[PDB]
């Protein structure tokens, strides 16, 4: 029913994902009800064989902070078939953050979310702080602007 | 090629390319365009709340961004030292970038 | 049919990308 | 491979890149686009080194691990007054404020 869900193909996919990022990794597994599932976490520079499924959908994000990452340069990965025997690679990177972005990332790292209010700062950068990135969040983006390119 | 100049509150001048400043949606929005008014060339903003120490960090930002973004490149982390976090933060913020 | 979910394999070893 | 420089001068910062193969020279050619003054009459310097103008930017020093687009290479630019040259001299950049007691750990 909702649209970003993995579908129940039952046919084998081998895939590598690599961590070419400086983040410590989660692979998120959509299930077939359009629900996230963590998977063991990937160190920086790490690879690792995973046994998936064809369209079955992926996202990967910061563990710790849950920023969004890209794999293969967009923002899902979902593995068709194994062509003529081969891994598929799921190449994790770093986006190019909006400064603000990047900066929201550095005080949330630094602050408690009980003090973000005490900070001295322009009153509309206290909900920007607040609102963490989360995969629902990114989900809801994604399936809207799926739906606008569709039409 | 085409440089401009960004003028901190503390009056350092930094001397930036046009398409790396071009990334801030203000800077933008303040300098002449080929549509908007190409004869009277606008090369230069003054930036009254944003000091040098602030300034130098977000042109620093201009060419992270310009280099990495559509690139092959593997991408490298934007370093903020903590405390100029918050300052960083407001001109981001200000600047739309 | 039962719903098969991703696994990682027994026999994965970690390794540098 | 590129390299990515800050060359200050008093109160001014110049942001430019250029090649790791490209010369000392080839950046004074930079400059005197910019400010209209020829490689002649100026100097450019890493830390209190003056540089070799037929020299590359990487063997003075530049490189990917000195001259980043998110953390350039500072390079010292002194201009000849009359028939001699100025000493070198870069203004401090402005300082942050003492950090706020919720921003440590």
């Amino acid at each position: 029913r909702p649209v970003l869900r993995s579908v129940n193909s039952r046919e084998p996919s081998q895939v590598i994902f690599c961590n070419r990022s400086p983040r410590v990794v989660l692979p998120v597994w959509l299930n077939f009800d359009g629900e996230p599932q963590p998977y063991p976490t990937l160190p920086p520079g790490t690879g690792r064989r995973i046994h998936s499924y064809r369209g079955h959908l992926w996202l990967f994000r910061d563990a710790g902070t849950h920023d969004g990452l890209l794999v293969n340069q967009t923002e899902l990965f979902v593995p068709s078939l194994n062509v003529d025997g081969q891994p598929i690679f799921a190449n994790i990177t770093l986006p190019v953050y909006t400064l603000k972005e990047r900066c929201l990332q550095v005080v949330r790292s630094l602050v408690k979310p009980e003090n973000y209010r005490r900070l001295d700062i322009v009153r509309s950068l206290y909900e920007d702080l607040e609102d963490h990135p989360n995969v629902q969040k990114d989900l809801e983006r994604l399936t809207q602007e799926r739906i606008a390119h569709q039409r | 090629s085409m440089y401009v100049k960004l003028i901190s509150s503390d009056g350092h001048e930094f001397i930036v390319k046009r398409e790396h400043a071009l990334t801030s949606g203000t800077i933008k929005a303040m300098l002449s365009g080929p549509g908007q008014f190409a004869e009277n060339e606008t090369n230069e903003v003054n930036f009254r709340e944003i000091p040098s120490h602030v300034l130098s960090k977000v042109c620093m930002y201009f060419t992270y961004k310009v280099r990495y973004t559509n690139s092959s490149t593997e991408i490298p982390e934007f370093p903020i030292a903590p405390e100029i976090a918050l300052e960083l933060l407001m001109a981001a913020n200000f600047l739309d970038c | 049919l039962e719903t098969l979910a991703p696994y990682i394999p027994m026999d994965g070893e970690d390794f540098q990308c | 491979m590129d390299v990515f420089l800050m060359i200050r001068r008093h109160k001014t910062t110049i942001f430019t890149d250029a090649k790791e193969s490209s010369t000392v020279f080839e950046l004074k050619r930079i400059v005197e686009g910019i400010l209209k003054r020829p490689p002649d009459e100026q100097r450019l310097y890493k830390d209190d080194q003056l540089l070799d103008d037929g020299k590359t930017l990487g063997e003075c020093g530049f490189t990917s691990q000195t001259a980043r687009p998110q953390a350039p290479a500072t390079v010292g630019l002194a201009f000849r007054a009359d028939d001699t040259f100025e000493a070198l001299c870069i203004e401090p950049f402005s300082s942050p404020p003492e950090l706020p007691d919720v921003m440590k750990p």
